[PDB]
């Protein structure tokens, strides 16, 4: 079971890395507002 | 069955993966020289010297 | 800004189950096993007398 | 002194997280003060008017 | 591999094994309580298997309304 877990958890780490602006939250884009 | 979900499924899983099961926490009878490596490791901070 | 101000309750909250749980480790441990260890103190004399 | 350096950074660790999110929630708050200026600058020009 | 079948197949096989016999209740009352191993459907209802309390109200009440048409008593009536 953690071979399959371990492959996973790199999987979802490079689709973040691959956004990269999030670091899992929202470095880049907040606060701004419209109207 | 005393306590069940996740409890009964290790039964098998717990023997059927072997690297489940491997840890440097052994069973040790070999207290009479393992605990001289040990009492060496026996540090909070430590380097590669 | 109230669904910002969550977040101050929110992640003041949401860690401590790793401290109303898993509140000891197996080195804190050894930090007892080593002071009442001195059970032998019962022994430790009677080659004395 | 093993366990306690490791149960000291969590005390640290916290801190600066919880003020670096408050640095974030007061953000909302002088961003709110530009729609009170337009307010008070739409308000005036109704008496010259 | 394992699953919720091979956790309740471990209990069912090992039941019909605990063979005492003569005029004892216990498989006469447990057969009187019919259901099977397969009781309906397939094992990947499960998802779907949520229920309330309904679920209770046939397997008492189903059996208990028989007793008109067992004793013969009545039947036209529902």
């Amino acid at each position: 079971n953690e071979l399959r877990g371990l492959w996973d958890r790199i999987e979802n780490r490079i689709y973040n890395l691959r956004h990269n602006l999030t670091l899992d939250g929202k470095e880049i884009n907040m606060d701004l507002y419209d109207s | 069955f005393a306590n069940r979900y996740g409890y009964w499924a290790a039964n098998q899983q717990l023997r059927m993966f072997p690297e489940i099961y491997v840890d440097p926490t052994l069973r040790l009878t070999k207290t009479e020289f393992f605990f001289q490596l040990e009492s060496a490791l026996n540090q909070g901070k430590l380097t590669d010297d | 800004a109230l669904q910002v101000s969550k977040q101050s309750a929110q992640d003041r909250y949401d860690h401590f189950k790793e401290l109303y749980d898993e509140n000891i480790s197996s080195t804190e441990q050894k930090v007892i096993e080593l002071q009442s260890q001195a059970a032998n103190s019962l022994l430790m004399a009677q080659g004395m007398r | 002194v093993s366990e306690s350096y490791r149960r000291r950074r969590q005390e640290w660790e916290l801190q600066y997280k919880q003020a670096e999110w408050e640095v974030n929630s007061v953000e909302q708050q002088i961003n709110l003060q530009n729609m009170q200026i337009k307010a008070a600058n739409k308000r005036l020009e109704q008496v010259e008017a | 591999l394992d699953s919720p079948a091979s956790y309740l197949l471990d209990l069912y096989k090992f039941i019909q094994s605990v063979e005492l016999d003569g005029s004892n209740q216990a498989r006469k009352l447990e057969t009187r309580r019919a259901d099977i191993p397969k009781l309906s459907l397939d094992n990947d209802a499960l998802y779907k298997e949520v229920t309330a309390l309904s679920i209770v109200n046939d397997v008492l009440s189903g059996s208990a309304r028989e007793y008109i048409d067992q004793s013969g008593q009545a039947d036209k009536a529902v």
